[PDB]
């Protein structure tokens, strides 16, 4: 489908860029590319339609353009409320519509996460199963990235991470569950949860001991 | 105030079929397309195809043709989406979004101009069977909690000391594993001067399986 960067990272004040690169059977054919904004647990919001057009309510710091097969959304007036996921969408002929891969904007600067990592309980190991619990809380805005480590390697083997949920203080929380056999627990020296929120990364680590 | 209001979340066995509604109010229902878009828990958006609220003319992506049937009742101004032969990966949030207007000057469906959306209806297809959770202790100012693991369906309730405290208590949203089973954790923050001098207990309830379980946390 349409391909856009996995992550964009700006800092309050202004200027930024998100690219939706497509084929010639689109973008470099139609003036039919829309840009949508999605906050955690909410419906996407039309920020840009038909390449360069703004709906009603959408601030003039959002804009778009195109060059051949490259579509470009730019936010010039960056702001912590702008931290969200951004989707490219376009009409690729034959009466079908395609979406982007998803670009995750992050605003370097100001609510840091409250990571708390729990190791597999003494009992669960006796149930022939093992689970690592990375608990994240009290971070704003609601966009965070979670990466797991086995000693010093990216695991990714069944990580199950939750979409951030609004709390009673208008802040967010998330949870990451690493599932593995106890055999791959007594083996490796350590396991780490890396929580990246806005450039700043908080890392917790535990070990079999 | 144009707005779309959909139905509220259904859990279906794999191999079944689900039908989602979308009530449009604020405009002439028969003058704008309605496209249905879905997204997986953690993944991105996916176009499922459009409908013409007047002629009921439909078109879908070539990977939905056969399973998806999009209809509409114009009397009550609502659109319907039916997904058949539900598979595991068909667990997603299903949105209804208005499109471009209908006119004679130009345009087939085409236009990805979804100005107004709906609150999304989440369908959950899983190896559906009711099961009580397994509760594990999470031992260590310090924090301690309970791992409520492998249950179905939503929801479960977690308390502490039968409600004697609510301070530092923070019950997390559940996660849906690839085995169609849920799991969450409930953590609480307490002084490191209270260890061995105060009993901390998590009380969990999963009514659908009805499983009340008290579990204690010690270092």
């Amino acid at each position: 489908a349409l391909t856009q960067p996995a992550s964009v990272s700006g800092s309050p004040g202004q200027s930024i860029t998100i690219s939706c690169t497509g084929t010639s059977s689109d973008v470099g054919s139609y003036n039919l590319v829309s840009w949508y904004q999605q906050h955690p647990g909410k419906a996407p919001k039309l920020m840009i339609y038909e390449v360069s057009k703004r709906p009603s309510g959408v601030s003039n710091r959002f804009s778009g353009s195109k060059s051949g097969n490259t579509a470009s959304l730019t936010i010039s007036g960056l702001q912590a409320e702008d931290e969200a996921d951004y989707y490219c969408c376009s009409y690729a002929g034959s009466s079908i519509i395609l979406f982007g891969g998803g670009t995750k904007l992050t605003v370097l600067g100001q609510g840091a996460p409250s990571v708390t990592l729990f190791p597999p309980s003494s009992e669960e190991l006796q149930a022939n199963k093992a689970t690592l619990v990375c608990l994240i809380s009290d971070f704003y805005p609601g966009a965070v990235t979670v990466a797991w480590k086995a000693d010093s390697s990216p695991v990714k083997a069944g990580v199950e991470t939750t979409t951030p949920s609004k709390q009673s203080n208008n802040k967010y929380a998330a949870s990451s569950y690493l599932s593995l056999t106890p055999e791959q627990w007594k083996s490796h020296r350590s396991y780490s949860c890396q929580v990246t929120h806005e450039g700043s990364t908080v890392e917790k680590t535990v070990a079999p001991t | 105030q144009v707005q779309l209001v959909q139905s509220g979340a259904e859990v279906k066995k794999p191999g079944a079929s689900v039908k989602v509604s979308c009530k449009a109010s604020g405009y002439t229902f028969t003058g704008y397309y309605m496209h249905w878009v879905r997204q997986a828990p953690g993944q991105g958006l996916e176009w499922m195809g459009w409908i013409n609220p007047n002629s009921g003319g439909t078109n879908y992506a070539q990977k939905f043709q056969g399973r998806v049937t999009m209809t509409r009742d114009t009397s009550i101004s609502t659109a319907y989406m039916e997904l058949s032969r539900l598979r595991s990966d068909d667990t997603a949030v299903y949105y209804c979004a208005t499109g471009g207007w209908i006119g004679l000057y130009y345009d087939s469906s085409g236009y990805p101009n979804f100005d107004y959306w709906g609150q999304g209806t989440l369908v959950t297809v899983s190896g559906a069977s009711t099961k009580g959770p397994s509760v594990f202790p999470l031992a260590p100012t310090a924090a301690l909690g309970c791992l409520v693991k492998d249950y179905f369906p939503e929801p479960v309730t977690v308390s502490w000391n039968s409600g004697a405290l609510t301070s530092g208590v923070h019950t997390f949203p559940a996660v849906l594993q690839s085995s169609g089973l849920y799991s969450l954790s409930s953590v609480v923050t307490v002084p490191s001067s209270s260890l061995g001098t105060q009993t901390y207990i998590c009380n969990v309830n999963h009514k659908p399986s009805n499983t009340k379980v008290d579990k204690r946390v010690e270092p």
